[PDB]
């Protein structure tokens, strides 16, 4: 019983048992020369347990899953509420809970690469975004350079239009007219040039929003079905074979 | 198909279904010459705007200068009308928007039309507007740093502008200092002596020496130059560079004709007019230290070289050296307050709306904003809202009530929250705010915060280590709220405030009495404490930052705190057992950090990572580092001093002020200083950040600012060069790649590009004319490209006559990096503390997003290759012994003892910084051996297990020594298992592993100074928990050599004795 205890296991692999669990989760642990026992309550909160009294381990922890930790230390006021091999599908088979914990182990493994490689597609999506953004201002800029070039010559030419004007009246503003029509349907070109990288732009961001969108999908079923994995992987270590585990997953 | 039961994937195909089939290279992407295309055409066409508003396109070729397009210009305006409304060509200047979309004007005209980045090929002519020409290099700058300057000009935050104007103190202060015993003083920022950390000598160096002696070589110079003359020495080991100097002097010009006082004389007149280069690159002895100290040196005598030192006149270095010259830029707390102190209320925070959220009705139920106050660790019970208007169109109109008082918020408080999903938890997004602003200020009113998406490695729901402020990406999860507001401006007490309720909190603790149950606050002891706690201090004191600290402990400690100043290095420990929530508590704190006893920069540097947030600390961190922390021990540690800065709650800080003026006053410091920042500005956490600092390193770094802008130049060269060939030219032979390769290096703007310049390796390394015959693409899928230098020293041929380093864009280097870095400590760490494992820590070194530069170590290779060339006739088997007799056909005579010996010795620091760090699993192609028998490993992958986030209790080989090893470490003998050869061998790696386990409290640190870099091995603290399963630190010594045997013997499967 006191070797059983549920919670008691007998701190690294602590961690990743209180790892996303609720305030108030918690399970002791066990340097002798140092202390005995250690409750490690999730708020990770370590308390001591010596031992000289502790009457026994099992005894001071009932207590404490009905009452808080405030009257002990002041700046503890939560309970040891969540006292953390239930589903499985029960299998007391031994090498069939085996075989599902490469199956689970497969699909997470499957699904972890779909998540890694939307993460790419997001921040290649992020970037390739703002890199049109930034070249629609660059068009934007060019184009009022192109729209002051129009306005800059007709302040000079029709100057020199009505002064002389007889001095070659066509030969001159035909050629002068010439360069203004190029002027104004390269314009025309850029602008148009700009509109279709906004279309662009939108489809996307649009594609963009469907990156996390289904970001948001992956994740929580990526979460269960790491923590059903290593459920499977308890249950088994509660036969030893360490070494077994590994062509499985 | 009874091998699969006929059970078909409906869903499979492969008409192109992925980039697993030939899977490699993934970067992308960044655009190269003009917009949308990489390289632009070798002929092209140009708009050219007139002021008459003529535009004339005109055919150039890409590698035109502006002056040859200028020049033909004015002479095709010519033949276009209004000619007479044209100035002479000398009266204009060009201009035209670039990729960054600023429109720069271009004043520098020897540059060519490929390399001005113009986004759109054209070209406006323009009268030269500003009147200071002078004042418009910021285009240097802004070239330097990546992004244009005028980008920070229009940026509204008061907090950038004051950075911008404040940092400059500490700028103007470091060129007062270069410029204060000049010219010598300049000369010493420029090529600051290359020295060890310690005079003091290893016994297996000094055993080299016959009695402290080396044998030097001093070469001299005459007429007309080219003609050299060697004058080998047999000095001191401790001697200085001045007392060389002499020696050269006086056997040089000992002669016939002169007596010995007239040697004398002319000895005092020429000794002080030279100093002593090193041949071969532009490495000096400019200090009095110990010869042995200069790095060279010590390396001469470990490698077994006679060291080849020039005598440079000073004047012919006080040519070369400029005029640094800084010049100011053209950017040159209002009211009283209510204290935070006097808010009589409790905190309360008011959750708005999250506008842009992406999320499947059909799949999530639910969504809700989590939120908490931190200080790394959380100062209350972590609170929700509740779940409201889920997935479409959330919106929460609640105040969030926190149990904790205002005026017990710490300085250094920040909320952080995250966006969930609904036990189906799971977060969407999240951000973090700075409770105080820059100014002190206690933030009320409305904030508008732009989210972060969650990285890989993390499953929790908050992420309070991620970084404080509002994301630059607009379209993302924009969760606007509001701050109570308090009919005030609320700011933070003064230390003087401070001080005075600290020092009645201590009086008023004097007068409780007799009894206090829960005595853990406060002692009860008086003067004199019982001798078993101040046993157990100690002992708290030694374990490492990652051995968690028990509520016990905690206070036990907090009571302590007065005698825990006579014990420093507790200090990290005691700060974690403070409660911040309790201002009382942090008040008392402020008063020991504010003297507490200065403590060694290895320990002080835990005092700057994510756990201690508060300035009062991070402070004396810096005092710390201020006082004991050499300009070598700075540049050890420098990758981890930049990623600590993330962590810092401000733009102006005292670390920023530290590290900037260091690379200031030392230009070693300062080049590396700008790489580092320079490779993380594509990542937007930073880009802001690092960008400033950046403006305020090249606004006073001197004349390397123009040396930086050819490094710049000559790897965005290689950026697209490599980005073309991984796009277009793939699905192509090396034979056409390579084709490719030569006819793009041999332009003009490549051979002005990539030629004249200073290797970002090491800027003591020239780089020369490119020999292109030797220079070519490697046969990995990622297309690195093997470059060759000429060394254009005048001592090439002393040295090395080619320098040669491989770039290789597409793959992230940091990580490699981070390894290499931790093997180059580990080794000093074995050899200053006497024993002679030699590791091979090559260069590195990230320049940007997946880009990179790697040493190439000259004659040494693969163990594959050994044994394919080795391999007999018909391909049958290779045998174990083919690197036995490879290394025996490069080492005979006393040679091949001496060459075992180093295999041996390379071979055990290789295994236990290997099995130590976890780094992935060693084999033939990424081991190598060198033809005098060291051998070092290359391509690390992942460091601290990351394959482990796969199943993962595996404490795992990474080099698992097959027979081939082996034999080669015992002779020949079969069974090599059971010679002395091997007992030796063994107990250089148990002698190693502990020498590591005695300093695990800084590779700890470290490596916690490394999550702010979003390296996805170093994602939370419970990564970097592998290295204490793998050192044994819960456990004592005798069991710790006992389970690295027990480690090692399974690994092997018999071999690991007792001893
Ligand atoms: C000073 O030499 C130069 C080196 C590189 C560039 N881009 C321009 C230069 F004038």
């Amino acid at each position: 019983s006191l070797q059983d205890a549920e919670w008691y296991w007998g701190r690294e692999e602590v961690n990743e048992k209180l790892r996303d669990t609720a305030d108030g989760t918690f399970l002791v642990r066990d340097t002798k020369m140092h202390g005995d026992y250690t409750l490690t309550l999730r708020k990770n909160k370590l308390i001591k347990i010596f031992h000289r009294k502790y009457s026994s381990v099992v005894e001071l922890i009932n207590h404490y899953r009905n009452e808080s930790l405030a009257q002990y230390n002041p700046k503890l006021d939560v309970k040891l509420l969540y006292p953390v091999q239930d589903q499985v599908v029960k299998e007391d088979n031994i090498e069939a809970v085996g075989k599902k914990l490469h199956e689970y182990n497969t699909q997470f493994q499957e699904k972890s690469r779909e998540y890694d490689r939307l993460y790419e597609e997001y921040t290649r999506t992020s970037q390739e975004i703002q890199m049109k953004r930034t070249a629609i201002e660059a068009f934007n800029e060019t184009i009022k350079i192109f729209e002051e070039q129009c306005q800059t010559q007709e302040r000079y030419s029709k100057e020199y239009i009505e002064k002389f004007k007889r001095e070659g009246n066509e030969k001159e503003i035909q050629r002068i007219m010439h360069n203004y029509d190029k002027l104004k349907s390269r314009i025309s070109e850029i602008i148009d040039s700009r509109r279709r990288l906004e279309e662009d732009l939108k489809k996307q961001a649009a594609e963009y929003r469907e990156i996390d969108k289904r970001m948001n999908s992956i994740k929580p079923d990526l979460i269960q079905l790491r923590k059903t994995r290593d459920q499977y992987l308890m249950w088994l270590t509660q036969g030893v074979r360490q070494k077994k585990l590994n062509e499985w997953l | 198909m009874s091998y699969y039961h006929h059970h078909h994937h409906h869903d499979y195909d492969i008409p192109t279904t992925f980039q697993g089939a030939m899977g490699s290279m993934p970067p992308r992407p960044s655009s190269g010459e003009l917009w949308g295309i990489h390289l632009m055409p070798p002929r092209i066409l140009v708009e050219c705007l007139l002021p008459n508003g003529m535009i004339v396109t005109l055919e150039c070729l890409r590698e035109a200068t502006l002056i040859t397009i200028k020049h033909e210009l004015f002479k095709e305006a010519r033949k276009y009308p209004l000619h007479q409304l044209l100035q002479d060509e000398s009266s204009y200047i060009f201009v035209s928007v670039t990729q960054e979309a600023e429109r720069e004007e271009f004043f520098d005209e020897t540059r060519r039309l490929c390399d001005l980045r113009l986004f759109q090929p054209f070209l406006k002519v323009i009268e030269p507007v500003g009147n200071r020409e002078e004042k418009i290099l910021n285009r240097e700058i802004g070239f330097a740093i990546g992004m244009p300057v005028c980008e920070f000009d229009m940026v509204k935050d008061p907090e950038v502008q004051d950075f911008r104007r404040n940092i400059l103190n500490v700028c103007k202060e470091a060129v007062d200092l270069r410029d204060l015993n000049s010219p010598h003083s300049r000369a010493m920022y420029v090529y600051p002596p290359n020295v060890e950390s310690s005079p003091e000598l290893p016994k297996h160096i000094y055993n080299k020496l016959d009695k402290g002696q080396i044998i030097v070589v001093i070469w001299v110079i005459v007429s007309p130059n080219n003609d050299k003359q060697k004058y080998t020495l047999k000095i001191n080991h401790d001697c200085v560079p001045e007392q060389v100097i002499a020696e050269a002097i006086r056997k040089k010009t000992r002669s016939m004709l002169l007596s010995s006082e007239q040697l004398k004389l002319c000895v005092l007149e020429y000794q002080g007019k030279y100093i002593l280069k090193v041949c071969g690159c532009d490495e000096y002895f400019l200090e009095k230290y110990p010869l042995s100290q200069y790095k060279y040196i010590r390396s001469c005598i470990m490698l077994g070289r006679m060291p080849n030192l020039m005598l440079m006149a000073k004047e012919s270095l006080y040519s070369q050296l400029p005029m640094d010259c800084f010049t100011m830029p053209s950017y040159s707390g209002e009211t009283s307050t209510k204290s935070l102190w006097v808010i009589n209320s409790a905190l309360r925070i008011k959750i708005l709306c999250a506008t842009y959220v992406n999320v499947n009705i059909r799949d999530i139920d639910k969504i809700y904003v989590r939120t908490g106050i931190y200080h790394g660790g959380e100062p209350l019970c972590d609170n929700v809202n509740t779940q409201r208007v889920p997935c479409s169109n959330p919106r929460w109109n609640e105040w969030l009530n926190y149990d904790i008082y205002i005026p017990d918020l710490p300085r250094a408080a920040r909320l952080c929250l995250s966006i969930c999903s609904v036990e189906e938890h799971c977060p969407l997004a999240w951000g973090n705010i700075n409770l105080f602003d820059y100014t002190d200020t206690l933030v009320s009113g409305k904030m508008a915060l732009n989210l972060w998406p969650v990285p890989h490695g993390l499953e929790d729901l908050l992420n309070p280590i991620g970084v404080t402020g509002s994301n630059p990406n607009k379209e993302t999860p924009c969760l606007e709220l509001e701050f109570d507001w308090f009919s005030s401006v609320v700011k933070f007490p003064d230390m003087s405030v401070i001080e005075e309720h600290a020092n009645w909190s201590v009086s008023r603790e004097a007068g409780f009495s007799y009894s206090h149950a829960g005595l853990s606050n406060r002692l009860a002891r008086d003067n004199e404490l019982r001798e078993n706690d101040k046993e157990q201090l100690k002992a708290i004191s030694t374990r490492d930052p990652l051995s968690e600290i028990t509520e016990q402990e905690k206070d036990f400690l907090w009571s302590h705190r007065h005698y825990c100043v006579t014990i420093p290095e507790i200090l990290p420990k005691l700060l974690l057992s403070v409660k911040w929530n309790s201002r009382d508590e942090v008040a008392q704190m402020y008063c020991l950090v504010k003297d507490w006893p200065p403590i060694k920069p290895e320990q002080a540097m835990e005092l700057l990572d994510c756990n201690y947030p508060d300035p009062m600390v991070r402070g004396f961190a810096v005092r710390c580092l201020e006082k004991y922390l050499t300009d070598d021990k700075l540049s050890q540690y420098l990758i981890q001093l930049v990623q600590v800065l993330k962590y810092e709650q401000y733009l102006d800080n005292l670390l920023v002020r530290f590290l900037l003026k260091k690379a200031l006053t030392n230009q070693r410091i300062g080049h590396f200083f700008f790489w580092h920042l320079k490779s993380e500005m594509h990542n937007k956490t930073v880009s802001q950040r690092f960008g400033l600092l950046l403006e305020s390193y090249c606004r006073a770094c001197g004349m390397y600012l123009k040396h930086l802008n050819r490094q710049v130049e000559a790897m965005e060269k290689l950026i697209n060069l490599t980005d073309i060939l991984k796009q277009e030219k793939k699905d192509e032979t090396q034979k056409v790649q390579m084709k490719f390769l030569v006819e793009q290096m041999r332009r003009p703007d490549f051979m002005d590009a990539l030629q004249g310049f200073l290797s970002p390796l090491n800027p003591a390394h020239q780089l020369g004319n490119l020999r292109l015959e030797e220079c070519r693409i490697m046969s990995s899928a990622k297309r690195p490209l093997w470059l060759n230098w000429e060394n254009p020293d005048i001592m090439s041929e002393l040295l090395f006559q080619n320098n040669e380093i491989i770039f290789k864009n597409g793959d992230d280097l940091r990580q490699d990096m981070l390894t290499l870095q931790i093997i180059r400590i580990m080794e000093n760490i074995w050899q200053n503390q006497g024993l002679d494992l030699r590791m091979l820590p090559y260069g590195c070194l990230s320049i940007g997003d997946c880009v990179g530069l790697i040493e190439v170590v000259r004659n040494s290779h693969t163990i594959m290759q050994i044994q394919c060339k080795g391999g007999l006739k018909g391909a049958l088997q290779f045998n174990s012994h083919t690197l036995h007799q490879w290394l025996k056909d490069k080492n005979k005579g006393e040679i091949y003892d001496a060459a075992i010996d180093l295999f041996t010795r390379s071979c055990a620091g290789y295994c236990v910084a290997t099995f130590i760090l976890g780094i992935g699993d060693r084999h033939n192609s990424n081991i190598m051996v060198k033809d005098d028998g060291q051998l070092f490993h290359i391509d690390f992958g992942h460091f601290l297990d990351h394959k482990k986030k796969k199943f993962g209790k595996r404490e795992r080989v990474p080099f698992v020594l097959t027979q081939d090893f082996l034999i080669v470490i015992s002779k020949g003998a079969q069974e090599c298992t059971k010679t002395r050869e091997f007992e030796r061998f063994q107990e250089m790696c148990y002698k190693a592993y502990l020498a590591i386990r005695q300093h695990a409290n800084l590779f700890i640190n470290l490596f916690s100074m490394m999550l702010g870099s979003g390296m996805p091995e170093l994602q939370s603290f419970d990564d970097i928990a592998y290295i204490r399963k793998t050192l044994a630190l819960d456990k004592t010594e005798q069991e710790a050599l006992e389970y690295f045997m027990k480690q090692m013997n399974d690994a092997h499967h018999g071999g690991w004795t007792t001893k």
